[PDB]
């Protein structure tokens, strides 16, 4: 039997597109959106879905100081909250 | 990976106050997850990524953490990225599997993520428009009502994303 489905759903994309060139000292340092992801995957992924882990990315990117970092959320098509339950 | 682990308790507390507003996730034991991260490091005629080594280690770690086996992929052109895409989409562990992640890190323009023999006068582009379709529910039937995320690190060669207000 047959079934229709979308193409195109549960995407859910989330870029750091602000520009974001080597440091002059220290060149070997880790990219600070890669960081504060892993930062607030890590804190929770046990207690948010993505799509507010990804605003809590930003939430903690809000004032810019020294390395400034404002990341989009994109092409969502998630249709239900989508938590990683840590160990589960 | 210090990866905060969930309590069953507050498992159950997050499937109770949304009910069929949630993924369904499949068995830890028999679970095959799959996760891509493509990272373009070296290029041709474009400055090296240093520090790249770190997103990769971090990235890794921490999607293994979240129960992935991670495939690592390094400097690859635009046809050899989509080429690698394509292999992604067809692995049979998707099929019992309830979700994925992709990662690209590179250098970005306006179109998409930059390969390794990219230069502006001779352009080697992957487009995001691409990464859906390879992975969209006709093209990779496997994945189909589960989560794909998709991140992605493509730094445009512009001035800092920030402007000075008085106030
Ligand atoms: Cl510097």
């Amino acid at each position: 039997a047959i079934k229709k489905a979308h193409i195109e759903k549960d995407f859910i994309a989330f870029c750091s597109s602000t520009p974001d060139n080597v440091s002059w000292r220290h060149p070997t340092m880790g990219s600070v959106f890669i960081g504060r992801l892993i930062e607030h995957m890590q804190e929770y992924a046990c207690s948010c879905d993505v799509e507010e882990i990804f605003r809590k990315v930003r939430f903690s990117f809000e004032q810019p100081d020294g390395r400034a970092q404002m990341p989009t959320t994109e092409r969502v098509t998630l249709t239900r909250c989508f938590y990683l339950f840590p160990g589960h | 990976g210090n990866v905060k682990l969930c309590s069953l308790e507050e498992a159950q507390r997050i499937w109770k106050q949304k009910s069929a507003e949630i993924y369904p996730i499949m068995d830890k034991s028999s679970r095959t997850r799959l996760a891509l991260i493509i990272c373009n490091e070296e290029f041709d005629s474009i400055p090296r990524r240093t520090g790249a080594e770190v997103d990769i280690t971090g990235m890794t770690m921490l999607l293994q953490n979240l129960g992935y086996s991670v495939d690592v992929k390094k400097n690859l052109t635009a046809s050899d990225m989509t080429t690698e895409l394509e292999a992604f989409a067809h692995r049979p562990e998707h099929k019992t599997s309830d979700s994925t992640f992709l990662v690209f890190m590179s250098h970005g323009i306006r179109e998409g993520i930059c390969g390794k023999k990219h230069s502006e006068q001779v352009p080697d582009i992957l487009q995001l428009n691409a990464i859906f379709n390879m992975l969209n529910t006709k093209n990779c039937p496997s994945l189909k009502d589960k989560p794909k995320v998709i991140i992605i690190q493509a730094a445009r060669g512009d001035s800092p994303g920030v402007v000075w207000f008085k106030d």
